[PDB]
């Protein structure tokens, strides 16, 4: 049993400072330097610095230098950094990995955290704007028929989103979230046949908590326009 | 500061063979020591990384015996003999034997190698309720495709455009074996009164010939 | 024989209590110092090695690097600033603590054992005459010193260290299991083997100093025994003999030696075998903890260097329990002694003390025996009535009722049955010291102590004024000769001063009975072994003394007796017969018999004298280089273990690394075990043999060696066994022992400073500083441990002398109740070196302690300015481990090892005295073999004008112009007055001297250029009272005539005609008897006898008769002059006559007097020449 368990992800506005901790368990804490790595989004591992870990010696790479900053707690073995004056290019998934000190560089970092992901963001808790998307009017050449729906300009993550109230699972592809204009979109379809819909019924219930909204989609067929 | 070209990008191995990933660094990683320090670490999705092989053909306590490592210089290898289903996940290369960056490697997916198959395209237009609220948005839904290497063209009256993209890919489907992705054009509402064609197109290697589907704005 | 722990804590006020309960927790608070000082040492190697670990990752830091790698170390720079706090916080606490610990314990030892001692002084003085007689006398005088000394080793100072070692104990333990449990079971699985041998070594360790005698001590009995009768070995051969016995006792206590030296280097070899094997699992087992990310090197340093002092520190309290059951089994029998009691108490004030007594004296139906022998009947229903002012004079047989009368008046004994009077009131309900003051004793032999004429009147009483002594002594007809004497009355008679005679002596003790001014005065055979000259001044003072005085009279030779009132005679203990002289004459009974029978070292010459075994030698040398060489090599893999990691290797190579150095730990301890168990036997026995040879060379020396030598008062019989017993063990350490000092310490330290001077240089001199003070605690420590540096028993030699005195003069000190007098002056000399002892006991608490915090302090400012240099990189941390575990380990060990060495200032004067006496030549050489030697057997002697000084004494003259001529087969006597010279012809026709003028012949040939051994064989002595050896009969009697195969059946001819052979024939396995102590105790006639048969294995032509008065045996005194009137039909014969029975049928007497001999004839006509002779023969006529 060896384990370094990390905190949950954060959520911070612009400017402010964060403090993201690696709690370890089961071994001698007061050995392994603990890196700390920095992971963007399908990116390589970048690398932050380390901390002795005995005594707080750190040394930090020479880009996060002054823009971070670490410290240990020994009582209840825990590392922390504080990772102060954020910007929009310092949202990223944060590890910890834990280095034995007696030979440090000639040995692999073994065991690591399950990182911490750091969303820094400038907006307000904005409500969505759920949108049906319907086939083009027209022509309906297929058996099988996807039917969409857009979730977009909310914030903050996530939306829980579900179709026909969970009763379906035929084809539902739900999309990670893209980010434009830090306001975020969520997009998703399902596939039934031509002769389900629009003979049956078909809605997408769309959750989101921090603004307590349940939109009901029941989708249309686009008409004359 | 060694950078490491760490070379394939994704791996399709199949289930139950070996496939070799390769890591090309760019300076000799042969230590004053007659050792090689690099490093193979997995990397599940949501989990840890997991250390699986070190200085090159060494192995880690609690590992089975389907991993082995080999190379020297800057040429290196690791070798996924007989490969489970229970190892899916990234592979990437550690270290640079000259400290003080540790510059780790890119990345290497795992796969299953599924058959070949071509998308399912479908553009949708932009709703009502977002015509009444002020933007536009078409959408262009293409699914069941493989492998991840697509080029989805949007191009407005036969015209480019290359700027206000937005493109969603989804990950390994753990039932059907494929992939999807969806594209998006958010733009101010007055510009759909200027262009009737809307295009969309799949560049992918399964067909020379582009899976081209279109609209006008006038019909319906 | 054990007292219970709190029985033996008895004579402890409310003051020693609270020193030992001070000095208790003070031993517990200094022993759990050491400890987390290994704590603290374990913090600060994490400092370092983490701080080298992060420093030396990082060392590809270019572009600026000046304050990057500086500020990684002001990491470790700022960090040392309160570890340099710790370390001097544990000096400055261990500093005082250890000061009152040892302090404490040796004062409340110092007051303890002052009562103690006191008081065992006082018991013994309090304790009756009658258990005065079982219990041999020098066995209590040893244990008046010995047993004490033991009580005060056990009960102070050894059971400090033992609560300091089991603190020591249970503190490693405690922070062993706190810090690392896993690494504290590991040691733990092997810890009794290493507290086992951590046990015997302390345990030989300790005392190391005084069992080393035991093999000795009966080839010690046999030289002592050789040496007290010298005037017979030297007399009749068997120089060879004894020396061939001596030397056969002394092979086997070499034998014994060789045993007990390499038993030791085994069990020395043995601990570092295991604690140098015990650095290699822990060392390997700690690193392949801490390879796997674990512990940390802090804490292997920190709970394997606290366990280990643990599981030693066990072994270090292992003898301390021991030595107080030794304490505790010595206490058994002075605590025995000390509680009680005598039934007639000589101190107690509880009878009546009636005043004017005028001395109606009564014994009434008394029956006594001996306490010693209860079987035998020594008095059965004796009545005696003697009023006051009369004089009564008993006489009998001897040996049953004479002196028991005069020992029981004094009440030294209760009788059994019957009851004595004075004055009508019992003796037993009167107080025993006014008793023993109105009553005057003069004993057979006088007594003097050791102090002048006036201090020995003191004795008498204490309150004399110097008139009343002068007053006292001219009524003792002592004023004129007193005043005549060099200094006054201040001249130092005893053992020491001048040897007064023994009518000299006795009448001065009459001048001790006169001044203390008794109403009854006893005479117990006053002036049977004083000559005619003497008996008439003190006969006369002794008749002054009794007028007006009741007085008992015990006494052979009863010529003036008649003027006596009564006259008293015993048979079977019963008074016969009662009156007058003239009705003893008249009834013709016992006592008309009696009238009838009456009428630079040069230290080069040392290894010389050791240079037979060489090979030894060389091997040593070759061997201790190897010992000092393994001491700076476990300080170099030391630092390269730990230097290894605090760098940041490879974990394979740091892996093999380190199972290299565990390796080399291990050969470490097998070429050190080999090292000193062959260095330990090559130096042991090269140095062992040096002791037998040079204990067989000086005993060959010393038989040689003339009578001379043995007559100078540096020559005692105690000077010479005490002399060659201890220097012979010396002078093994003065050659063998300092080359092994000097090349481990020059191979230790010199190798410790080149290696330090090399890997760098400041440091070195820093602690080069510290170099001298450091080995001075490792000298300091071991003189503590070994008990050596407390007791010294050279102080109290200035006290032992009056202890001594008073228990073997105890009869005399007892009938003049000196028993407060000499509790006082044994009070006041033990209180001086009490004081003394009260200072030192706070010099060595703060030298101990003061050094010892030098230690602490060492690793204070050895580690911080370390810290300087390694911040400034112009060092690393392997380096100050190398040059202070060199510098100051090495400085350990040779305080170590020039302590545990034997000395070099007795070695070199014990050389200095042996090499001093070995080449001595003597005067009149004994073992030459140049002479005449012819095969005359006539032995006409003559004396012609012999002149002879005793060297002892050069200024007084004895001998001037004595000659004498003795013919074939006649007998001459010989007689005079004292001081004439008359025992000196023996030792001169013996020729134990030379005559300065004057010449000596044997058959018309002067005796100086005869073979001396040949002159000894042809001459028979017999002296006074026979030296018989510790063997049995056969051996005793054939050791008459040596160089002989004697055989068994030649001595039953001789004990034939010197009359025991029929009284042989009756005892317990007649020829093999063993005498002596253990076997079968012989009468003093029967004795005489042996010597006679001795005499007569030799047949010699020439019998020299030395018998003296008086003979109180009656059953055996007219066996031993039949022997002697056999053995002198038809031999030439000069006899030293002292009974008158003797000389009427010698053919000629001869009186000396002053060295002149005045008148010549037969006895019958030189006594009717009216001179000396018949004035002495007219002496015994009244
Ligand atoms: O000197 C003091 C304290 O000294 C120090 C204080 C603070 C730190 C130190 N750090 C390193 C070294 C000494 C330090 C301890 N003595 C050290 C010397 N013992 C001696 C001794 C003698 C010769 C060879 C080895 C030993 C060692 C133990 C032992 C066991 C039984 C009987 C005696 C002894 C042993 F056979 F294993 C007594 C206690
Ligand atoms: O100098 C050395 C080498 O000893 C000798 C070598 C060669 C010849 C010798 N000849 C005579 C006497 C000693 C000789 C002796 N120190 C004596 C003092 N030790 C102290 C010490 C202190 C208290 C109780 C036990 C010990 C013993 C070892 C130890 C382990 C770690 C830290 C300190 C020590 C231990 F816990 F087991 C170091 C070795
Ligand atoms: C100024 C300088 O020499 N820096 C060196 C670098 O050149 C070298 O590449 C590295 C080891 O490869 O150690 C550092
Ligand atoms: C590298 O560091 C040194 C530190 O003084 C500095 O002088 C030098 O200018 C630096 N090199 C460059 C290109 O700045
Ligand atoms: C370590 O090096 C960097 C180089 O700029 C410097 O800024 C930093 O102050 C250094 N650390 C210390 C304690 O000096």
């Amino acid at each position: 049993e060896v384990q370094l368990q990390e905190s949950g992800p954060e959520l911070v506005k612009t400017g402010a400072s964060v403090k993201i901790s690696c709690k370890a368990s089961g071994y001698s804490f007061s050995n392994y330097y603990i890196h700390w790595v920095k992971q963007s989004h399908g990116k390589s591992l970048e690398w932050i610095g380390f901390i002795s870990c005995y005594n707080g010696a750190t040394f930090y790479n020479q880009k996060f230098k002054g823009k971070a900053t670490f410290t240990v707690d020994n009582s209840s073995s825990t590392a922390y950094m504080k990772f102060n004056s954020l910007t929009f290019e310092d949202s990223a998934v944060y590890y910890c990995a834990r280095l034995p000190i007696q030979f440090g560089n000639f040995y692999p970092m073994d065991y690591w955290g399950q990182g911490t992901t750091v969303t820094v963001s400038s907006a307000k808790t904005t409500a969505p704007s759920v949108y049906p998307l319907a086939p083009v009017c027209g022509d309906t050449t297929g058996s099988s028929v996807t039917l969409g729906c857009l979730v977009k300009g909310y914030f903050p993550e996530p939306v829980t989103l579900t179709w026909n109230s969970g009763s379906l699972s035929s084809g539902v592809h739900t999309f990670p979230a893209v980010l434009q204009s830090d306001l975020y979109t969520l997009s998703s379809s399902v596939t039934v046949t031509s002769s389900t819909w629009p003979s049956q019924s078909i809605t997408c219930n769309v959750a989101h908590p921090a603004s307590s909204t349940k939109v009901d989609k029941k989708i249309e067929p686009r008409g004359p326009t | 500061q060694v950078v490491m070209t760490q070379s394939p990008l994704s791996l399709p191995v199949s289930l139950g063979d070996q496939a070799s990933i390769s890591c090309r660094s760019s300076q000799s990683l042969l230590h004053s020591n007659g050792n090689t320090y690099l490093h193979w670490y997995l990397q599940k999705p949501g989990q840890s990384p997991k250390l699986l092989i070190y200085k090159v053909s060494n192995r880690f306590s609690g590992v089975p015996d389907r991993f082995s490592g080999s190379g020297s210089g800057t040429d290196f290898t690791l070798k996924i003999s007989r490969v489970e289903a229970e190892d899916l996940g990234v592979y990437f290369c550690s270290q640079s034997t000259h400290i003080p960056p540790w510059t780790f490697g890119g990345g290497t997916k795992l796969d299953i190698k599924r058959a070949d198959a071509a998308p399912t395209v479908s553009i949708f237009p932009p709703s009502s309720e977002q015509l009444t609220s002020g933007g536009l948005s078409v959408v262009c839904f293409l699914n069941n495709f493989y492998p991840k290497d697509i080029n989805v063209k949007w191009k407005i009256d036969g015209s480019e455009r290359q700027n206000g993209v937005l493109n969603s890919w989804t990950d390994q489907d753990s039932k059907d074996s494929t992939y999807s992705m969806s594209s998006t054009l958010t733009l101010t509402k007055d510009e759909y009164e200027r262009h009737n064609s809307y295009t969309c197109e799949a560049t992918h290697k399964t067909s020379t010939s582009p899976i081209v589907k279109s609209f006008n704005r006038n019909e319906c | 024989p054990a007292v219970s722990v709190l029985t033996m804590f008895r004579y402890a006020g409310w003051l020693d209590r609270l020193y030992m309960l001070v000095g208790t927790l003070a031993a517990i608070i200094h022993g759990v110092a050491l400890p987390l000082m290994m704590l603290i040492f374990g913090e600060m190697t994490d400092i370092f090695a983490n701080a080298g670990n992060l420093e030396d990752l990082m060392s590809n830091i270019t572009n600026r690097s000046d304050i990057n790698d500086t500020g990684f170390f002001m990491n470790l720079e700022e960090d040392m600033t309160t570890y340099a706090y710790y370390y001097t916080g544990i000096g400055a606490g261990v500093l005082i603590v250890a000061y009152i610990q040892v302090s404490f314990w040796l004062l409340a030892a110092g007051r303890q054992i002052h009562k103690i001692r006191q008081k065992f002084f006082h018991a013994i003085m309090n304790q009756e005459i009658g258990w005065f007689d079982v219990h041999d006398v020098g066995e209590l005088n040893t244990r008046l010193t010995d047993d004490v000394s033991k009580i005060n080793e056990g009960i102070g100072d050894k059971i400090g260290m033992f609560f300091q070692a089991m603190a020591t104990f249970f503190g490693g333990f405690i922070i062993g299991f706190t810090r690392g449990w896993k690494l504290t079971l590991v040691i733990l699985a092997i810890s009794p083997v290493l507290g086992l041998s951590a046990g015997i070594w302390a345990k030989i360790l300790s005392s190391f100093t005084d069992k080393e005698l035991h093999a000795y001590a009966k080839a010690g009995a046999v030289a002592e025994e050789v040496l007290a009768a010298i005037r017979t070995v030297i007399a009749f051969g068997g120089q060879k003999k004894e020396l061939e016995r001596y030397n056969n006792n002394l092979e086997e206590a070499k034998r014994l030696g060789i045993k007990k030296a390499i038993t030791a280097n085994i069990s020395m070899g043995a601990a570092f075998l295991l604690i140098y094997a015990s650095y290699a699992l822990a060392f390997w087992y700690g690193t392949t903890l801490v390879l796997s990310g674990e512990y940390s090197i802090g804490q292997v340093l920190t709970v394997f260097f606290s366990v280990l002092i643990g599981a030693f520190s066990v072994g270090q309290a292992s003898p301390n329990i021991e030595a107080f059951a030794n304490a505790r089994g010595a206490a058994y029998e002075v605590f025995k002694i000390i509680d009680n009691k005598p039934s007639i108490d000589s101190f107690s004030k509880s009878g009546h003390k009636p005043d004017n007594i005028q001395g109606n004296l009564e014994f009434k139906n008394i029956h006594f025996s001996y306490p010693s022998r209860k079987e035998v009947q020594i008095l059965k229903g004796l009545n005696l009535k003697v009023k006051s002012g009369q004089t009564v004079a008993l006489v009998g047989n001897s040996g049953a009722g004479k002196s028991t009368t005069v020992q029981l008046m004094q009440r030294l004994y209760d009788p059994l049955d019957g009851m004595v009077s004075i004055d009508g009131q019992d003796i037993r309900t009167i107080n025993v010291r006014y008793l023993r003051e109105i009553i005057g004793v003069v004993s057979q032999e006088p007594v003097l102590f050791a102090t002048t004429i006036a201090e020995n009147i003191r004795y008498g009483r204490e309150d004399v004024t110097m008139d009343e002594i002068e007053k006292a002594v001219k009524e003792a007809n002592a004023y004129d000769f007193i005043m005549k004497l060099p200094h006054q009355f201040d001249t130092l008679v005893g053992e020491r001063g001048a040897q007064l005679s023994g009518g000299q002596k006795q009448r001065i003790a009459i001048a001790r009975a006169l001044v203390r001014n008794p109403k009854i005065l006893l005479l117990d055979e006053a002036t049977c072994a004083l000559d005619t000259e003497s008996e008439a001044v003190v006969q006369a003072a002794l008749d002054k003394a009794r007028e007006g005085r009741t007085t008992i009279v015990i006494a052979h030779r009863l010529s003036t007796v008649r003027n006596a009132d009564v006259i008293a005679g015993f048979d079977g203990g019963v008074i016969v017969e009662q009156g007058n002289h003239d009705e003893l004459m008249r009834e013709k009974g016992i006592y008309f018999k009696l009238v009838m029978t009456q009428t630079p070292a040069s230290f080069w010459r040392i290894l010389k004298l050791n240079s037979t075994e060489w090979p030894y030698f060389v091997v040593g040398i070759f061997v201790a280089i190897i010992n000092g060489g393994l001491q700076p090599a476990f300080s170099v893999i030391f630092s390269k273990i730990i230097g290894v990691f605090t760098r940041i290797d490879d974990p394979e190579t740091k892996r093999q690394n380190s199972n290299l150095f565990s390796l080399l730990f291990l050969i470490l301890g097998i070429i050190s075990f080999i090292t000193f168990f062959l260095q330990g036997f090559t130096f042991g026995k090269a140095g062992e043999i040096l002791t037998k040879r040079l204990r067989y060379m000086v005993f060959k020396s010393m038989l040689r060696q003339d009578v001379s030598w043995f007559d100078d008062p540096k020559n005692t019989t105690g000077a010479l066994t005490t002399r060659l017993a201890n220097d012979a063990a010396q002078v093994k350490g003065a050659t063998g022992s300092r080359l092994a000092v000097i090349f481990q310490n020059i191979a230790n330290l010199g190798t410790g400073i080149i290696i330090s001077f090399i890997y760098g240089w400041q440091l070195t001199l820093l602690l080069l500083a510290i170099v001298p003070i450091i080995a001075i605690a490792g000298v300091v420590e071991m003189k503590m441990l070994s008990g050596q540096a407390l007791k010294d028993k050279k102080e109290l030699e200035g006290s032992g002398k009056i202890a001594t005195e008073a228990i073997e003069n105890f009869r005399t000190v007892v009938s003049l109740t000196r028993e407060q007098k000499f509790e006082t002056m044994y009070a006041q000399s033990l209180q001086i070196p009490y004081r003394n002892a009260m200072k030192k006991a706070h010099v060595f608490g703060i030298t101990f302690s003061f050094t010892q915090a030098m230690m602490y302090f060492s690793y204070a400012a050895a580690f911080r300015f370390g810290a300087y240099l390694v911040a400034h990189k112009l060092m690393s941390f392997e380096d100050v481990l190398l040059v202070f575990s060199a510098i100051v380990f090495g400085a350990m060990a040779v305080g170590q090892v020039s302590s545990f060495a034997p000395d070099y200032a007795k070695a070199t004067v014990s050389a200095s005295h042996i090499i001093r006496i070995i080449e001595k030549t003597p005067e009149i050489d004994s073992y030459s073999t140049q002479g005449l030697k012819p095969n005359m057997l006539e032995g006409n002697v003559q004396f012609s004008g012999v002149v002879f000084n005793y060297p002892t004494r050069p200024s007084i003259p004895v001998l001037q112009g004595l000659s004498l001529e003795v013919k074939k087969g006649q007998t001459l006597a010989l007689v005079g007055s004292s001081g004439a010279g008359k025992s000196t012809v023996v030792q001169l026709l013996e020729r134990f001297y030379d005559p300065m003028a004057g010449s000596v012949f044997l058959d018309g040939k002067e005796i100086k250029q005869l073979n001396v051994q040949w002159l000894r064989a042809q001459l028979g002595i017999v002296s006074q009272e026979p030296i018989l050896f510790d063997t049995s009969i056969a051996e005793n009697i054939a050791y008459g005539d040596n160089s002989r195969v004697v055989s068994y059946e030649e001595i039953v001819r001789a004990a034939k005609e010197a009359n025991i052979h029929q009284f042989i024939d009756s005892l317990p396995d007649k020829y093999n008897t063993r005498v002596g102590d253990k076997g079968t105790q012989l009468s003093g006639g029967q004795k005489q006898r042996i010597a006679i048969a001795r005499a007569l294995v030799r047949q010699p032509h020439i019998l020299l008769l030395d018998e003296a008065t008086c003979a109180l045996d009656t059953e055996s005194e007219k066996v031993v002059q039949e022997a002697l009137d056999k053995a002198r039909e038809g031999r030439t014969t000069i006899v030293i006559a002292h009974r008158l029975s003797t000389i009427q049928n010698a053919d000629l007497i001869v009186v000396i007097q002053n060295g002149k001999v005045k008148e010549h004839g037969t006895h019958q006509q030189l006594l009717a020449q009216k001179g000396i002779y018949f004035s002495m023969v007219s002496v015994q006529a009244g």
